[PDB]
């Protein structure tokens, strides 16, 4: 239940004359590639984001998404004609593509496509397929997709064998990056009057923030959204409602797997917070 | 517009051997490029498409293979059932094309012409006109040169020539050649010759016939 | 069971119009676009453009523009292809072939094909004429000729003996002469064969009631 | 459909002044992908931000991350404005911390 790759493709398409392809590669929250619509090759973003692979066997596979591209935005310029409601520009397409990674040679692989921010369509075994839920019209296109042989005989060979090879490759090459500790840093600050404790720096996500008075934890605390740093680190923040005087004898305490037990504690004062 | 030319409109292979058939895009058409297989009186009947993939009907011993602009169709071993042209097609964009087509034949040790030459019969000689018909029977390889002589005398204006295909059984080729002429210009002149030149000989075989002679 | 069955045979004179049917069936007839394919005699597959059998709407390859009109009727699952002011050029069979648009035109199913014939000529009896060897011969075996001369249309069936003689036999591919068609035959037999035993020459032309025999002979004076 | 943005500002570090920093801006939830993103300093707009390349999680909405390195005054206010399909005018978010 650990790594999980993605490719995730952003496709736009505005009139029957303009569109664009953007993509980016995630190896759990790192980003190991990038591919945008100006440049002809696909960039690493790690140095080891070649993985295992030879620079033939590396060329092989550019080659290999080269054609997919030019030939998805033909492919999809084509289908919207017998689209419904009739050429409904604008047109975004997502893909979701790649692997989950467990322990042992155990993983599976998933290929997600959704429509104007929904997903529709997934290839599941042999075959692409319409999800329950999406739209009727989709049926013809479906069909026609997989009428092409080649391009199922691909998608298989890619899911079942090529992303899990691969996989192992870049988790063995980038095994000191994936699994780097980053500390924590911790500060605090001020419709609901409240006291927020701000917690950054950290890798990786699971991380344990609360407010505290004493041994006491203080259910009041609402977690925030984990946001990211431009360092691949993490943010958060904690929140708890106070009003004036509730303040004094609280602390914020962080547990996590980079301080070797040790957490940190932060006693409020008059902006003159302290350890 | 894209192009799709095939590098041969024709060859012999021996049977059994490898078979190698190019179709050139005249602009990449990344794998969308089907195979077809016609012999005549038949209608076409694809073998590949998508580069690769071939259709559930078809023998193993047919392969597709290329990418970019150039594509190969491989037998790897012809049989006789495999005597057809075959054509490669794009759909990559409209308008499709189609490529001109390659037609297989079967090589086989080379045999002369045999020339046979037929003055005009009684019957069309008095109805008017005036027929010299020269068959050039049973002959490989296919390229030959028919050339008419009147009293040593190139003649061009009359001839119809018609060929036929590969025999099914002997592999060997077959040509009529005739020249057409009024009853009057054909009793103006004295010799009538067909000429035939072919790769098994370095001189023309000749069938003449005089007019005024048995 | 995809199948798609097309119009008989079509004679026709330069200017008149011909329109050839296809119907499909096996296959949902909206789901597959219609494409047609022209072939003339011995030159190769021509795509002559594509009709949109949900919508209606046809694309014509270029060389095809004006004179070709894809139509079709969804009622009963048939492709129409009419062709106007028919030219010599337009002389082909037209074949219709089922596929998905243009980006998956690979054609899997064909029609049987629609010959259409192109030509101002009337109805004509081919003359036959016996074709013997040279007057005065050496050579272990001899070849015997038969000339079918101007007639309209084809085909003519050409044998020998009534179909007793068929080994050493060449028919050729009927040739354009003029307006009208030429088709010539040979057989080769033993010297010992002829003309110890008469060999004639049998040529029908069924679109004129034509049954005619030539008994091959040695030549006189 | 589309769906709006929502953008938060914050900093890297614990922002005392005098000490170097990079402030943070994050949009996300919105949709479609093409939206226009500036960092101000006192209102007038940063000339280096530096941005992430565009992403989405699991529920397929958009998100992308821009960043700036600064160094905190007591006199600079720095906010993030956003302008996309899905809002009649542009949002603005300051970033906000203890004075
Ligand atoms: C490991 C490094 C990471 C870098 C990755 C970067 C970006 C990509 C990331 C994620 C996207 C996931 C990509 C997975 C798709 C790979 C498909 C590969 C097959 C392909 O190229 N198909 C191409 C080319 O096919 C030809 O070439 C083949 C050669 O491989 C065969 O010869 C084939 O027979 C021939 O026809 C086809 O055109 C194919 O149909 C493209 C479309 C595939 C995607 C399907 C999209 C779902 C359907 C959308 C719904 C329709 C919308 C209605 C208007
Ligand atoms: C995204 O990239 C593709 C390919 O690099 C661009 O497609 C080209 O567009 C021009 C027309 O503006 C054509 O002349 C070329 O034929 C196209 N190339 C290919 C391979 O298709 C596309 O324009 C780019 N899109 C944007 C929005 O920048
Ligand atoms: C790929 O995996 C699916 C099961 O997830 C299987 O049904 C399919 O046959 C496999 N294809 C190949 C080429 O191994």
């Amino acid at each position: 239940k650990n790594y999980t790759f993605r490719c995730l493709q952003m496709s736009s398409f505005a009139n029957r004359s303009w569109s664009r392809t953007d993509s980016v590669v995630w190896l759990g929250d790192l980003q190991t590639h990038r591919w945008s619509n100006d440049s002809a090759t696909i960039s690493f973003t790690k140095p080891w984001s070649q993985g295992k692979l030879s620079n033939q066997q590396w060329e092989k596979l550019q080659h290999m998404f080269q054609v997919y591209r030019v030939s998805f935005t033909r492919d999809i310029q084509e289908l919207v004609k017998m689209m419904s409601p009739k050429e409904d520009y604008p047109i975004e397409i997502q893909l979701s593509a790649g692997c989950e990674m467990y322990p042992g040679n155990a993983s599976e692989s998933f290929l997600h496509v959704a429509f104007q921010g929904k997903y529709v369509v997934r290839f599941w075994g042999t075959s692409w397929q319409t999800v329950p839920g999406a739209p009727s019209w989709l049926d013809l296109p479906i069909k026609v997709l997989n009428a092409d042989q080649g391009t199922s005989a691909t998608v298989q060979m890619l899911l079942n064998d090529t992303c899990p090879l691969f996989v192992r490759g870049l988790l063995e090459a980038g095994k000191s990056d994936l699994e780097k500790q980053e500390k924590p840093v911790a500060w605090l600050s001020s419709g609901h009057r409240q006291l927020v404790c701000h917690v950054s720096g950290f890798y990786p996500k699971p991380v344990w923030v609360m407010w505290m008075r004493g041994d006491q934890e203080q259910q009041g605390t609402h977690r925030g959204d984990f946001l990211p740093n431009a360092d691949e680190t993490w943010y958060l923040q904690a929140t708890l409602d106070v009003e004036a005087g509730e303040e004094a004898g609280l602390a914020c305490r962080v547990k996590h797997s980079s301080l070797g037990g040790q957490d940190i504690i932060l006693y409020w004062h008059h902006h003159h917070h302290h350890h | 517009d894209i192009q799709m030319t095939q590098s041969s409109s024709s060859f012999s292979v021996s049977l059994g051997d490898r078979a190698t058939i190019t179709c050139k895009a005249s602009e990449d058409i990344y794998n969308r490029i089907a195979w077809y297989q016609q012999k005549p009186g038949n209608v076409p009947r694809l073998l590949i498409s998508g580069a690769t993939s071939l259709e559930t009907g078809v023998p193993s011993r047919f392969s597709g293979s290329g990418s970019g602009k150039d594509y190969t169709l491989s037998i790897t071993s012809l049989q006789t059932e495999d005597v057809a042209t075959y054509y490669c097609q794009h759909y990559w964009s409209s308008p499709l094309t189609f490529g001109a087509g390659t037609k297989l034949e079967l090589k086989r040790a080379d045999a002369a012409p045999t020339v046979s030459i037929f003055p005009p019969s009684s019957e069309q000689l008095t109805s008017g006109g005036a027929s010299v018909v020269c068959f050039l029977n049973n002959f490989y390889p296919k390229d030959i040169n028919v050339k008419w002589k009147i009293d040593g005398s190139e003649r061009q204006n009359g001839v119809l020539n018609s060929w036929t295909d590969q025999d099914s059984k002997d592999s060997t080729y077959s040509m009529s050649s005739t020249l057409t002429l009024t009853k009057d210009e054909y009793e103006r002149h004295n010799s009538y010759t067909c000429e035939a030149t072919h790769k098994t000989s370095t001189s023309p075989i000749v069938k003449s016939f005089n007019r005024n002679e048995c | 069971q995809i199948q798609l069955v097309q119009s008989g045979p079509e004679l026709k004179k330069p200017g008149e119009t011909v329109r050839i049917s296809c119907k499909a069936s096996g296959y949902s007839f909206t789901n597959y676009g219609m494409h047609w394919v022209k072939q003339a005699p011995g030159k190769g597959l021509k795509w002559v453009g594509w009709i949109n059998t949900y919508t209606g709407e046809p694309t014509y390859a270029d060389d095809f523009k004006g004179r070709f009109a894809f139509s079709l009727e969804t009622s009963a699952s048939t492709a129409y292809l009419e062709i106007n002011n028919l030219k010599n050029e337009d002389m082909a069979t037209y074949l219709c072939a089922s596929a998905a648009g243009i980006r998956w035109a690979w054609f899997a199913w064909w029609g049987q094909g629609t010959l259409v014939t192109v030509s101002a000529a009337k109805t004509t009896a081919p003359s036959v004429y016996p074709l013997a060897p040279v007057c005065g011969t050496t050579g272990s075996s001899v070849t015997l000729g038969c000339l079918v001369k101007g007639y309209f249309p084809e085909p003519v069936t050409l044998t020998w003996n009534s179909g007793s003689l068929s080994s050493g036999v060449h028919t050729f591919p009927a040739v354009l002469q003029s307006d009208l068609y030429t088709l010539s035959s040979s057989v080769t037999v033993t010297s010992s064969t002829w003309p110890s035993q008469s060999i004639t020459c049998n040529v029908a032309h069924p679109a004129s009631s034509t049954k005619v025999d030539k008994k091959i002979e040695p030549r006189g004076p | 459909i589309q769906k709006t943005p929502q953008i938060q500002v914050y900093s890297r570090h614990p922002p005392e002044n005098g000490k170097p920093n990079i402030l943070n801006c994050y949009v996300t939830q919105f949709h479609p992908p093409h939206i226009e993103i500036q960092m101000l300093k006192n209102g007038k707009k940063i000339p280096k931000v530096e941005m992430s390349d565009m992403s989405f999680s699991k529920d397929w909405s958009f998100y992308i991350l821009a960043h700036t390195e600064f160094t905190p005054t007591e006199t600079d206010t720095y906010a993030c404005r956003v302008k996309h399909a899905s809002m009649a005018e542009p949002k603005t978010v300051y970033w906000d911390r203890d004075m």
